[PDB]
Formats: C-alpha cells, sequence, structure tokens
C-alpha cells in the first residue's frame, strides 16, 4: 500500500514505546541501513537495535500510526527467503492502577502519575457503554520513574481527587491476546480430538466434578464480594458522618 | 481470513449533524470497496466494514483524531458481536486447536489463546464467530453439556466475552459531561499526610483494599489445590 505525511495525532508524543516494533526471524545479513531502508517508507526512524548473529533487532518509528501501518505491511513477508516476524514491543516501564475513583479520566491519570517521571501514556480502562472500569494503565518512559511511582504508591496513600480512597498501583501484567499461543512442544493429551463427553461416561463424571469447584469459586468469589460491600457501605457511612462534623 | 468480516467493521464516532450515508463512504474511499454501511444521523455515529482487517486497521490509525467539518472523528474496531470468554484450558491448547475445537459450532472469524509475557497459557482464551447465533451456540452447549478439548476430562468454560477498552481510554473532554468531575479536580493529586482529615480513611480504604486481596487470594489458593487434587485423584482412573 501507499499514503503519506508523518500522521501525527493532536498533541501526541513521538518515539515513545508504542511505536518500538520488534523484528525477529531477520536474515544473519542484514545491516542496520538495510533495517532503516525497509522502513523508509514509514517515515523518521529513532533507535535501531540489531542482533546479527541471532537475527532479531528493535526499531522505533515516529508515532503509533506509522507503526500499525509498518506492521500490516512487514509482518509475515518474506525477505531473503525468511518471513518477516513484526509484532509491538512489550512495554518495559507499563503500570496498572486499580481502584480508580468514580471521576477519571486519561488526562487526570497522566497529570497524577506525571510526579514521579515522564509519562508517555495513561488510560481509564473503559467497558461497552463507555463506564470506566475502575482499572487504569500508567506507561513512563523509563524503568526507575515507573519503580518510584510503584514505591510511593505501594507505602504511601496516592489520592487523585478529592474523594479519599488512594489507587492501587501493580506492575503491568502483559497479556497477548494477538500472537497467542500458535504452537509449543511435548511435555498424550491429543490423542483423542475434542468432543462432548457422553452423559454416565467417566469423562463426562469427573468433568462435572470440575465444574463443581469452578462454580464453588464463583460463589466463594461472590461472597467476599458481600463481605467488602458491607465494609464499604460502614466505612463510606462513617465518612458523611464526619463530613457534617465541624467545629 | 475471509473478506469484509465482523473484524473489519469500525466504529466512526462523532459525525457532523448532516452527514449522508454516501458522503460517509467517501472517507473510506481510498481503502477499498466499502461493505456493510450504517450511520446513526441522530447520535451521529456509524459503522463500516472494510474488505480486510488489514485495511481496517490501516484506516482507522489514519482517520483516527481527524478533523470533519469541524467535529473530530473517533475511529475505533467495533465491539465484536459475536465473542466468547473461554476459560479452563490446559497449557497445551494451541490456537490452532481451539479454532478446530469451536469450528463444529459455526464459522470461526478468530481464536486465541491468551499468554502471558513469557509466552505461556494463562489458562484462558478468546473465540470470535461470523454471526451472534453461532456463538450462541457454541455458549449453550459448552455450558449445558461437557466439551472437552485434550484427553484429560478438563472441561471448557464458556462465557461472553467482556470487552474492556484499554487503547482509547475516557478522554477529559468527555469527562467535562458530569460536572461532578470539575467538583472532584478542586483537589489535585496528592499523597495523604498524617493529621489531615482525609487520611484517618485514606488508611480504612487501604485497609480495606488489603483485606479484599488477603480474601481473594485465599479463594484462588484453595480452588488451585482443589484442582490439583482432580488431577491427582485422575490417574486412579479405574471406576
Ligand atoms: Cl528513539
Ligand atoms: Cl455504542
Ligand atoms: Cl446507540
Ligand atoms: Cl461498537
Ligand atoms: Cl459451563
Amino acid at each position: 500500500t501507499i499514503d503519506l505525511k508523518n500522521f501525527r495525532k493532536p498533541g501526541e508524543k513521538t518515539f515513545t514505546q508504542r511505536s518500538r516494533l520488534f523484528v525477529g526471524n531477520l536474515p544473519p545479513d542484514i545491516t542496520e541501513e538495510e533495517m532503516r531502508k525497509l522502513f523508509e517508507k514509514y517515515g523518521k526512524a529513532g533507535e535501531v537495535f540489531i542482533h546479527k548473529d541471532k537475527g532479531f533487532g528493535f526499531i522505533r518509528l515516529e508515532t503509533r500510526t506509522l507503526a500499525e501501518i509498518a506492521k500490516v505491511e512487514l509482518d509475515n513477508m518474506p525477505l531473503r527467503g525468511k518471513q518477516l516476524r513484526v509484532r509491538f514491543a512489550c512495554h518495559s516501564a507499563s503500570l496498572t492502577v486499580r481502584n480508580l475513583p468514580q471521576y477519571v479520566s486519561n488526562e487526570l491519570l497522566e497529570e497524577a502519575f506525571s510526579v514521579f517521571g515522564q509519562v508517555e501514556r495513561a488510560v481509564v480502562i473503559v467497558d461497552d457503554r463507555g463506564r470506566p472500569s475502575g482499572k487504569g494503565i500508567v506507561e513512563f518512559s523509563g524503568k526507575p520513574a515507573a519503580r518510584k511511582a510503584l514505591d510511593r504508591c505501594s507505602e504511601g496513600s496516592f489520592l487523585l481527587t478529592t474523594f479519599p480512597r488512594p489507587v492501587t498501583v501493580e506492575p503491568m501484567d502483559q497479556l497477548d491476546d494477538e500472537e497467542g499461543l500458535p504452537e509449543k512442544l511435548v511435555i498424550k493429551e491429543r490423542e483423542q480430538p475434542p468432543r462432548f463427553a457422553q452423559p454416565g461416561s467417566f469423562e463426562y463424571e469427573y468433568a462435572m466434578r470440575w465444574k463443581a469447584l469452578i462454580e464453588m469459586e464463583k460463589q466463594q468469589q461472590d461472597q467476599v464480594d458481600r463481605n467488602i460491600k458491607e465494609a464499604r457501605e460502614k466505612l463510606e457511612m462513617e465518612m458523611e458522618a464526619a463530613r457534617h462534623e465541624h467545629q | 481470513e475471509k473478506t469484509y468480516t465482523q473484524r473489519c467493521r469500525l466504529f466512526v464516532g462523532n459525525l457532523p449533524a448532516d452527514i449522508t450515508e454516501d458522503e460517509f463512504k467517501r472517507l473510506f474511499a481510498k481503502y477499498g470497496e466499502p461493505g456493510e454501511v450504517f450511520i446513526n444521523k441522530g447520535k451521529g455515529f456509524g459503522f463500516i466494514k472494510l474488505e480486510s482487517r488489514a485495511l481496517a486497521e490501516i484506516a482507522k490509525a489514519e482517520l483516527d483524531d481527524t478533523p470533519m467539518r469541524g467535529r473530530q472523528l473517533r475511529v475505533r474496531f467495533a465491539t465484536h458481536a459475536a465473542a466468547l470468554s473461554v476459560r479452563n484450558l490446559s497449557p497445551y491448547v494451541s490456537n490452532e486447536l481451539l479454532e478446530e475445537a469451536f469450528s463444529q459450532f459455526g464459522p470461526i472469524e478468530r481464536a486465541v489463546v491468551i499468554v502471558d509475557d513469557r509466552g505461556r497459557s494463562t489458562g484462558k482464551g478468546i473465540v470470535e464467530f461470523a454471526s451472534k447465533p453461532a456463538a450462541r451456540k457454541a455458549f449453550e452447549r459448552c455450558s449445558e453439556g461437557v466439551f472437552l478439548l485434550t484427553t484429560t476430562p478438563r472441561p471448557v468454560i464458556v462465557e461472553p466475552l467482556e470487552q474492556l477498552d484499554d487503547e482509547d481510554g475516557l478522554p477529559e473532554k468527555l469527562a467535562q459531561k458530569n460536572p461532578m468531575y470539575q467538583k472532584e479536580r478542586e483537589t489535585p493529586p496528592r499523597f495523604a499526610q498524617h493529621g489531615t482529615f482525609e487520611y484517618e480513611y485514606s488508611q480504612r480504604w487501604k485497609s480495606l483494599d488489603e483485606m479484599e486481596k488477603q480474601q481473594r487470594e485465599q479463594v484462588e489458593k484453595n480452588m488451585k489445590d482443589a484442582k490439583d487434587k482432580l488431577e491427582s485423584e485422575m490417574e486412579d482412573a479405574y471406576h
């Protein structure tokens, strides 16, 4: 395909880790200028790391748009007999923020955590109807800024708005639902293909015991939902009572 | 692959009030022949299917946050209406095995096994069908009956996929709709210092969150011990 400009978004920070592309399965006879020439179509390129002996490397494009266009056009593309594996590199300084207050936004989350370092991107997770789920993502420029935010919020209570409930900051558990699990090695489990177990057989009997504890956890996870709910309303009632109290 | 799938439909929000059916197609003109086109002229949003997922991802990347007669356009992928959550997977289920398994319920648009940062399966997966009744059939039969993927009688738990949005979050422009958002921002972000009126309750909130963590990690630990004993007594497979 072909389309031009640098495709910068209004007020977008350029050359972040979001525009960092991992390029795998490279041929062993490739140099730095050759990979820059391969991405010459997608604008200016910043850092370029290469492992010639192993066949992978890194390249950071200007914006997220140019990186998404370079991914869809170069992924699984032949090059000197080998197929290229283009994939967004995992963010090395990403943080998960839970227990967000009711009124939050991406800019509020970015401005708040900017006191620990240079925030590349902050996002408030929203559901299907645009409602926040209470979880957020904060991505910093470097690892020390992310660890600083993690330490300060682990031993101290970091408040985003007026409501006195601190947010919970955890390291980002990067889950991949794009490449997935195409294939693996031999740990026999696939002697029998996928099937519906016949009612009365040993497979059906033993699998119903598995569904029993699955729904047992659902009741226990819902029971702790009620234990926290009643203690939450008790604390919220104690706050509105102290709100009226003023000497 | 297949052309004009549900994974190719794009959501274009914040359209002008006088948007027409044919003018909406002029935007995605250089992305091939437009597929199914629908626009909500009242709210000012619309859907459009492109020929492939690649063309849809390019049009989304180029047209998102772009002006049109004054209003900024919000381009994103439409929420897949025929998506199912697949969990309780053995660590030996691949994307092809998951696709081949759920293919008997209908045409599969995609099927992936969610993995961690290293590449190991998390026991959960996603399956997206071509039609919602096809996903309903897979959801009913797997819940009413027992659907196995490997030799071990480990049933698969199928649920409707709660699709969250971590790409485009909640912008501040959309947060200004509720007046209490500006009321909450009267106090800037801060750390609660001792002696404050809010410090006493901030620690009680953090103590309540620690109590919630200890109880949920105790529940998830008891299930893992129960899930390990099931694979232990399975060695005694003789009736
Ligand atoms: Cl760079
Ligand atoms: Cl909607
Ligand atoms: Cl609607
Ligand atoms: Cl949608
Ligand atoms: Cl079920």
